[PDB]
């Protein structure tokens, strides 16, 4: 119908709001962050796509798990993400975030980020290369970009 | 005029009430000493505007100036109040009945 | 008139946007989302406790001087008077009792701040 | 004062500028100059308690001047009795009196 | 437009309300600003311009240094707003109603010498020099520099006196 | 009068800003002791007309107060506009 | 007639509010080598929308720590003083024409300093209250020094009426008989907008976000817009009154035209400043502003206090 | 390259001119083709009391001259 | 005149001085990290705080504790040495040496002349590799942060070497015990030379912005001063040696390949 | 510059006061006859509106003196519509 085409608009319209502006966490925990930062470097200027890094877990939309996530460190990096506002996500990168990695077996690794909380977009490598990353992250604005939120609602 | 007067005299009484009636801090009764000079400088100003007395007009500046001395005097006497007790309520400035 | 409504036109603006803020997002709301904010891991203790001034004697010197700028401001209507000679020798005398005053604040450390 | 010392210096500290009267910036006379400066000239030489009683005309009219209870009240009544006429219907203001006179120049 | 001085002077008289009943220095600090802000527009409606906005801008900088000193000494774990307890609650709400009362009676037994409810408006500016030039209060403020010089002494000595008055009331 | 080039020198070198805030804060003080000028400051402002020029009744002793306006005599503002 | 005049102020003050946002993200992106936002629109135009839809969707924060009636009030209060120091501001003819123009936007700028106190105190963390009472240091800092340095030039101008600028300045600009007092005054100006390298109040290095680190969503957006507005006015109003624009009674389209170009040019440097500056500690913000600056604006306002009695050049009352 | 800049900040230009062209217009467009009247001292606006009085119109900037005496 | 009411009353103190109860002094206590742009990731550093001033700092490591020596012992020679990439993560090359000289030892064994030339090589990369991460971060944390995106396009070139000879940007595994896994591909040495005539105006760019800078200067100089004796009492090595004027350098003193 | 430039506003200014001068006689008459309009014109409305008052004295004076006292604005547009009234309140101090 009408008010369903319409719906359909704005829900696209909406999404192109948040894929155009992700703001990831400042956050990193181990050698994949350094790799993240080569992202954000000149040769691919993640800024370009709207991609803007904010400290603040008030002002994040997106936390990309760059590293290994220990038990020390489990508790802390679950309690940032709530108090991430939603809509959130979450770019699990590289092989320790992934499913521990390296340190699958330690007795002080979380066996995946995925254990703490929930995970979008998994990101393979040890690390991952900044490109991996960053189709990583055009994997993820496709994913908002798919959303419908907006039409659920006229059908409920 | 009139009505204005008697709104901000009865502004300076409410003030002084909060001066003579203490609670816990000693800066909010500071604060009450600063309704009294905003009270009294407001009045002195509509009073020189209305009689048109422009050589009264220097006197509200210094209400202001010898206003802030004390806000100045009274601030930095806080200071000491509070590196004694760690606080600054009045209760603990009982020492002198002895 | 004019500069009342410009103004409240301003404040409709600021509290209109305030308005679709609020009650436009979806929000869910959870204690541990709504705790307060400190790196990752819990706070140690409220944040309405005392935190030491360290420039406190400067604050309290701002205000004396903040005063003595209450006192040059009429300056412009001042340069309009015949007794040139009186309104000149009270600004020079003013600048320098206030520039006195800041060379013995400078000196006795008073703008240092406490450590 | 307590000291004359201004009076034995013959300077003036603070005594020029003491009431409405006074000199004022750029020749502007303050509200009620004329009737200050006939009470003050009416109760000077002939002391204070003297000019209580025989100054009352000059005080009691700069102090109309400058408070003007008198005519609040005066203007209250002139309003107050056309408020009643009005409502029982026996008057109407004049043209110039409800917005609509021929403007001078 | 009529009680447009009434409403400042009413609004002027809660700031100071509020502040007598000495919530936190946080919000004392803050009916400062709104009570220095709407005795600026005092000042202003009377035919006043620098007198208003000087003593908005004076104190504007000492409610700034004020709430520097009050996160560093007058802040305690629960700071009180005028809401937080009952009683001071009831203070504000009867303190207000006074007011409503106090106006409306003594409005009622003279109609004319205090409140003249009947005639807000009427008696704001008595004269004004219509041809004038020469009038703003910064005019009148400004003889500080020429004719009561006395006035620029007294309050440039007690400025002067004060930085060492502080300096050695605060040293260690 | 040797030690205090040293030390001009030194501050020069060190403290430009309160070398210039002295000498600042003393060519303000000299320069209207000096100045050829400093005494129209007082005249220009005493020649701005604000208030009306209220006319004295000509009794008849007036030889040096004008008439009408355009007349030859009373205060003459020459002087301003050729400064 | 006078509505439809604040719409073509308010709304093309916050179109180019916007836009700053996008310029200072690729000028910032030239200068480090990279290119900024260009996919978002063509070459970035969109980017300043996208971010303004997304963050007025995202969900906004109410602490349950925090003073919600400041929590609130203090961004509201924010975005309306960066607004109303636009009315006064002559290009060439004001919205508002205010004789005490000068001191209004002293005194407004000075009130906006409790929208920073207020939040960070609200929001009962301790990231936001030392970005508050760096707020209250950066203030003490720069407040007395930059009212003295305005006093200083409008004793050549001759009164507190900003339009009267326009006239000083028909055959020069203040900048050459200023310009030691246009220097303090443009660093006063970036400790004004708490700009780079004082940025002191957020310093996301050493606080997390400073006295904003609780706002999130649409209370955020608004501490920003009123942070950019600001740095246009600021740079707006040193472009009146130093770099006084070309004014012909019969072209007042040209002063606009010249005032524009150079208020870009100057909030251009405020974005190449940021560019190219480590940041200041705020300890030593007030030994710049009391230990240098003061001893020469007090100086300068001697200067200036004697300048035009001894050449007689007393500016007119009118 | 560094031209790209350029789109935005036209457009920030193009942002800035209208404030001040518009309000130059509109003071036109609501002043009879002249200057929005300033009133700095009570003389000044006297003159446009006294102007609004004679204009016929209560309008002060409906100027009358020699074609009225 | 003793009254109930007043029985508690003491005397006045003889000189005024009036004994207090010691008041209890309290420090802000603040936690600076893990998540904080400036705690290089896992750091949660525990401040206590009188205003901004730092009374104590109190270091909690142990959020990127992985159990990397215990996970070595399961592991051969070879399987192991991967996890000293990832130990000093942005010297890895630098980090294989140190594993690769301490098993070469305990083999007996000698690297062959072109390999300890290549490792030395690579050593050398790695460090401005590292002295970049180092100098750039630094400053980005003091608030300049335009230094930080004209280096790491050169660390982005650098990170092709590390790609052309071991096929990974970071983690190369390269440097083995024994020599080197594979030889320099055809063409590798010019583009490190043409990379290194170069690099240094790159580095005088940086310092250009930096060095004489009196904002830099006043955020860094008679900042975190240590001693020269406490320097060697309190373990450091390295800048923090030779930055307190100690002249020591394992390069020079007990000298490796 | 400045200095040249800021003598030359100072003799624009003094021709702007001399124009003043040369027309305050016509304002001066002017506002006089204005003035006494004004006050005849509520003196006509009195006497209509309290007549059957007792004891009121149409246009009794509230002074001793007979020295001509200028009146204040609420005696002056007292008897007009409210708008005249908020106009010499405001009228100068809300332009802007
Ligand atoms: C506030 C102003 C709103 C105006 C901007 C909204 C339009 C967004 C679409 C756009 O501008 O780019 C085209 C975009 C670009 O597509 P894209 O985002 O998938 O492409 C990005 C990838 N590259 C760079 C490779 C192209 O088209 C879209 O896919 C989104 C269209 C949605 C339009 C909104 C619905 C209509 C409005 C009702
Ligand atoms: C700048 C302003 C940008 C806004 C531009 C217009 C787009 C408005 C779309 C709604 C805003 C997004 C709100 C949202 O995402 O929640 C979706 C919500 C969620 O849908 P829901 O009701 O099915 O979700 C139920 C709750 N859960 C899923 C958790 C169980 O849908 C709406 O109700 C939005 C109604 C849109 C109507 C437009 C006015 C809304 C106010
Ligand atoms: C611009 C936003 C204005 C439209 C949305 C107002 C939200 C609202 O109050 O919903 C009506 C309210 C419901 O408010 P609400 O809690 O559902 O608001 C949330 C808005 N959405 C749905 C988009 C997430 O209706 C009521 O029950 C009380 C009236
Ligand atoms: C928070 C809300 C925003 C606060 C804004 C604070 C800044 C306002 C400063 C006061 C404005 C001012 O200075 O008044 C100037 C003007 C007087 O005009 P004048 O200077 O004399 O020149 C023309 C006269 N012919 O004044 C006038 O023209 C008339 C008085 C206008 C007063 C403006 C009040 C602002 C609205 C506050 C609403 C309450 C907020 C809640
Ligand atoms: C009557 C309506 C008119 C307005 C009334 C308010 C006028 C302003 C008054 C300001 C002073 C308030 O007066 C107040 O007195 C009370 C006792 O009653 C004292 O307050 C003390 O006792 C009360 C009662 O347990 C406690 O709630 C309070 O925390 C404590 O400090 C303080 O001294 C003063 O805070
Ligand atoms: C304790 C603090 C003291 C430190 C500060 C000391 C400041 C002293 C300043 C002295 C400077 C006064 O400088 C003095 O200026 C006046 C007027 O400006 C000049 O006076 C001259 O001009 C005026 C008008 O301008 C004429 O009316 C007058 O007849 C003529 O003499 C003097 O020739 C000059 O000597
Ligand atoms: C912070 C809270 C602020 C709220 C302050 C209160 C705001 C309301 C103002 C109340 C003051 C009186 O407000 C209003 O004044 C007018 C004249 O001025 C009174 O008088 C009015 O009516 C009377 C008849 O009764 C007539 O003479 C005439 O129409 C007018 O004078 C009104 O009876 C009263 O309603
Ligand atoms: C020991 C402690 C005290 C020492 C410090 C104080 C010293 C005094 C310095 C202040 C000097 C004020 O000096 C005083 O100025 C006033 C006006 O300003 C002059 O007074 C003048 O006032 C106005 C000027 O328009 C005239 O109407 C009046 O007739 C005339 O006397 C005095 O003649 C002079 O003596
Ligand atoms: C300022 C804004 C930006 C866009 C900047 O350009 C970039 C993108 C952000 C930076 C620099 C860091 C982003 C996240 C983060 C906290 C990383 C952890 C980290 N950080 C380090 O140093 C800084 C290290 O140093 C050895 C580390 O080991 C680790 C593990
Ligand atoms: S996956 Fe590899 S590169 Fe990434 S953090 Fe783990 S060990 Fe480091």
């Amino acid at each position: 119908s009408r008010a369903e085409y319409v719906v359909t608009k704005l829900d696209d319209l909406i999404n192109w709001a948040r894929r155009s502006s992700l703001w990831p966490m400042t956050f990193g925990l181990a050698c994949c962050a350094v790799e993240m930062m080569h992202m954000a470097a000149p040769r691919y200027d993640m800024d370009r796509f709207g991609v803007v890094f904010r400290a603040s877990p008030r002002q994040a939309d997106v936390m990309i798990v760059a590293g290994t996530l220990t038990n020390k460190m489990a508790p802390a990096l679950r309690k940032v993400y709530d108090q991430m506002p939603e809509p959130r996500y979450v770019v699990s990168m590289g092989s320790c975030a992934n499913g521990g990695g390296y340190y699958h077996y330690s007795y002080s690794v979380v066996r995946g980020c995925d254990r703490i909380v929930p995970v979008d977009i998994y990101v393979p490598g040890c690390p991952p290369t900044a490109e991996a990353l960053l189709y990583g992250i055009l994997q993820l604005q496709r994913k908002i970009k798919r959303e419908q939120k907006l039409k659920i609602w006229y059908r409920r | 005029m009139p009505s204005t007067f008697f709104n901000l005299t009865m502004a300076f009484s409410l003030s002084l009430l909060g001066t003579l009636m203490f609670r816990s801090h000693l800066m909010s009764t500071l604060l009450c000493l600063e309704g009294m000079v905003l009270s009294l400088f407001i009045m002195t100003s509509v009073t020189s505007l209305n009689s048109n007395s422009m050589s009264s007009m220097p006197i509200p500046i210094t209400i202001l100036v010898f206003a802030a001395c004390e806000a100045a005097v009274g601030l930095a006497l806080l200071v000491k109040v509070s590196n004694t007790y760690g606080t600054d309520y009045v209760q603990n400035l009982n020492l002198l009945q002895c | 008139m004019n500069l009342y409504t410009v103004i409240f036109i301003n404040i409709l603006l600021s509290l209109t946007l305030i308005l679709v803020a609020f009650w436009l997002p979806q929000m869910n709301l959870y204690s541990e989302k709504a705790n307060p904010y400190e790196c990752g891991f819990d706070p140690t203790s409220s944040a309405r406790l005392p935190f030491s001034m360290k420039f406190f004697l400067v604050a309290i010197t701002f205000l004396l001087f903040d005063l003595e700028i209450a006192l040059l401001l009429p300056l412009p209507w001042a340069i309009q008077t015949i007794k040139t000679s009186t309104m000149m020798i009270m600004a020079f005398i003013l600048v320098t009792i206030l520039s006195l005053g800041l060379a013995y604040e400078w000196t006795q450390k008073g703008l240092e701040w406490t450590e | 004062p307590f000291l004359d010392i201004q009076k034995k210096l013959g300077i003036s500290l603070d005594r020029h500028f003491m009431f409405l009267s006074a000199e004022q910036p750029y020749k502007n006379a303050a509200r009620c100059h004329a009737f200050e400066k006939e009470w003050i000239e009416c109760a000077h030489g002939i002391g204070g308690t003297r000019a209580k009683k025989e100054c009352k005309i000059e005080f009691d009219d700069f102090e109309e001047c400058l408070l003007r209870y008198k005519t609040m009240r005066r203007m209250h009544d002139i309003k107050k009795q056309r408020e009643k006429l009005m409502k029982e219907g026996k008057y109407t203001p004049p043209p110039h009196h409800s917005g609509r006179e021929e403007p001078r120049p | 437009m009529n009680n447009y001085i009434f409403v400042l002077s009413s609004l002027f008289l809660v700031g100071c309300l509020g502040l007598a009943l000495k919530p936190s220095p946080i919000y004392g600090g803050l009916g400062l600003i709104v009570s220095g802000f709407v005795g600026c527009l005092m000042v202003l409606g009377f035919g006043g311009s620098f007198l208003g906005l000087m003593v908005f801008l004076i104190y504007l900088g000492g409610m700034l240094v004020v709430f520097g000193y009050t996160t560093a000494m007058a802040t305690e774990e629960y700071p009180e707003t005028w809401g937080s307890n009952w009683l001071i609650l009831g203070f504000l709400v009867l303190g207000v109603i006074m007011e409503v009362f106090l106006i409306c009676v003594l409005n009622y037994y003279d109609e004319v010498g205090v409140i003249n409810l009947d005639g807000l408006g009427d008696w704001l500016m008595y004269e004004v020099d219509d041809v004038g030039v020469m009038l703003e209060g910064g005019i009148g403020v400004a003889a500080m520099y020429s004719c009561a010089t006395w006035m620029m002494v007294v309050a440039g000595w007690s400025l002067f006196a004060g930085i060492f008055i502080i300096i050695e009331i605060t040293r260690d | 009068a040797g030690r205090i080039s040293a030390f001009l020198k030194n501050a020069w070198a060190k403290e430009p800003v309160l070398v210039v805030s002295f000498s600042v804060w003393g060519l303000a003080i000299i320069m209207p002791m000096i100045s050829p000028y400093t005494k129209y400051a007082s005249m220009i402002n005493k020649a701005t007309p604000y208030n009306y020029p209220v006319p004295v009744r000509d009794d008849g002793n007036m030889p040096d107060v004008p008439s009408h306006p355009q007349d030859p005599l009373g205060p003459s503002l020459d002087w301003l506009k050729n400064l | 007639m006078f509505f439809i005049n604040i719409l073509t102020l308010l709304v093309p003050i916050l179109i180019a509010m916007a836009f700053l946002t996008l310029v200072e993200r690729k000028i910032l992106g030239y200068m480090q080598l990279r290119k900024g936002p260009n996919i978002v629109g063509p070459y970035g135009i969109l980017q300043p929308f996208a971010d303004a839809m997304k963050l007025f969707m995202k969900e906004p924060m109410r602490p349950l720590t925090t003073s919600m009636s400041l929590f609130i009030i203090a961004p509201t209060l924010s975005l309306t003083l960066a607004l109303s120091l636009w009315v006064p501001l002559p290009m060439p003819h004001p919205l508002i024409n205010l004789n005490l123009g000068i001191l209004f936007i002293l005194a407004t700028s000075s009130l906006s300093v409790y929208s920073i106190l207020w939040s960070g105190w609200a929001s009962n963390s301790k990231y936001s209250l030392f970005g508050a009472l760096r707020a209250v240091a950066q203030t003490i800092s720069y407040e007395v020094t930059m009212a003295i340095i305005l006093l200083s030039v409008l004793l050549m101008n001759g009164s507190y009426s900003l339009q009267t600028l326009i006239t000083t300045q028909e055959h020069m600009w203040l900048l050459l008989p200023a310009w030691p007092m246009a220097m303090m005054w443009f660093i006063s100006t970036l400790a004004e907008t708490n700009r780079a390298p004082f940025d002191l109040t957020e310093g996301e290095s050493e606080l997390v976000s400073g006295f904003n680190v609780e706002y999130a969503a649409g209370p955020f957006a608004l501490f920003f817009m009123a942070e950019y507005t600001n740095i246009i006015l600021m740079n707006a109003l040193t472009t009146i009154i130093f770099l006084g624009p070309l004014y012909y009674i019969n072209l007042p389209e040209l002063y606009s035209t010249n005032f524009m170009m150079e208020a870009l040019l100057l909030s251009s440097t405020f974005l190449w400043i940021r560019a190219s500056y480590p940041r200041f500690r705020y300890d030593q913000l007030m030994h710049l502003l009391w230990k240098n600056f003061l001893p020469l604006t007090l100086a300068l306002c001697m200067w200036h206090i004697s300048l035009p009695i001894f050449t007689a050049g007393v500016p007119p009352y009118m | 390259m560094w031209f790209e800049i350029l789109p935005g900040l036209a457009i920030m230009g193009v942002c800035l001119v209208i404030p001040g062209v518009s309000t130059a217009y509109i003071h036109k467009f609501t002043n009879g083709g002249k200057e929005k009247r300033v009133a700095r001292v009570q003389y000044q606006w006297y003159l446009m009391e006294r102007d609004r009085r004679i204009s016929g119109v209560n309008r002060y900037y409906v100027s009358k001259g020699l074609e009225n005496i | 005149y003793p009254s109930k009411e007043t029985a508690h009353w003491k005397p006045p103190p003889w000189n005024d001085v009036d004994i207090l109860k010691e008041k209890a002094v309290t420090n802000m206590t603040l936690n600076f990290g893990p998540q904080h742009p400036a705690a290089h990731g896992v750091l949660r550093l525990v401040l206590e705080l009188s205003g901004e001033m730092v009374r104590k700092c109190d270091p909690h490591i142990g959020l990127l504790h992985r159990g990397t020596e215990k996970l070595i012992e399961y592991k051969t020679y070879l399987q192991a040495l991967p996890y000293f990439d990832r130990l000093d993560y942005v010297s890895m090359m630098c980090n294989e040496q140190a594993y690769s000289i301490a098993v070469e030892k305990l083999l007996n064994i000698q690297p062959p002349p072109r390999a300890q030339w290549i490792r030395v090589l690579f050593g050398e990369i790695t460090r401005i590799l590292n002295h970049i991460m180092a100098v750039t971060t630094h400053a980005l944390d003091i608030g300049a942060m335009t230094p930080f995106f004209w280096m790491f396009e050169e660390r982005e070139k650098m990170f092709e070497f590390y790609e052309r000879v071991s096929g990974a940007r970071m983690h190369a595994a390269y440097i083995r015990p024994g020599g080197v896994h594979q030889d320099l591909p055809l063409g590798l040495l010019d583009d490190i030379y043409e990379f290194s005539k170069n690099f240094s105006l790159r580095i005088d760019e940086v310092e250009e912005m930096l060095t004489n800078n009196r904002i830099w200067r006043n955020r860094t100089v008679d900042i975190g001063v240590v001693t020269a004796e406490d320097a060697l009492n309190y373990g450091f090595s390295g800048v923090m040696l030779r930055g307190s004027g100690i002249q020591w350098d394992l390069r020079k003193t007990q000298p490796y390949d | 510059r400045m200095m040249r430039w800021n003598q030359e506003r100072r003799r624009l200014l003094i021709e702007d006061l001399e124009a003043r001068i040369a027309l305050m006689p016509l304002f001066q008459a002017e506002k006089d006859r204005r003035t006494l309009q004004i006050l005849r014109e509520n003196l006509e409305e009195e006497a209509i509106i309290m007549k059957d008052v007792p004891n009121w004295k149409v246009g009794e004076s509230v002074f001793h003196t007979t020295r001509w006292v200028p009146p204040l604005i609420g005696e002056m547009y007292g008897l007009r519509t409210k708008e005249e009234m908020s106009n010499a309140n405001f009228g100068f101090t809300w332009y802007t």
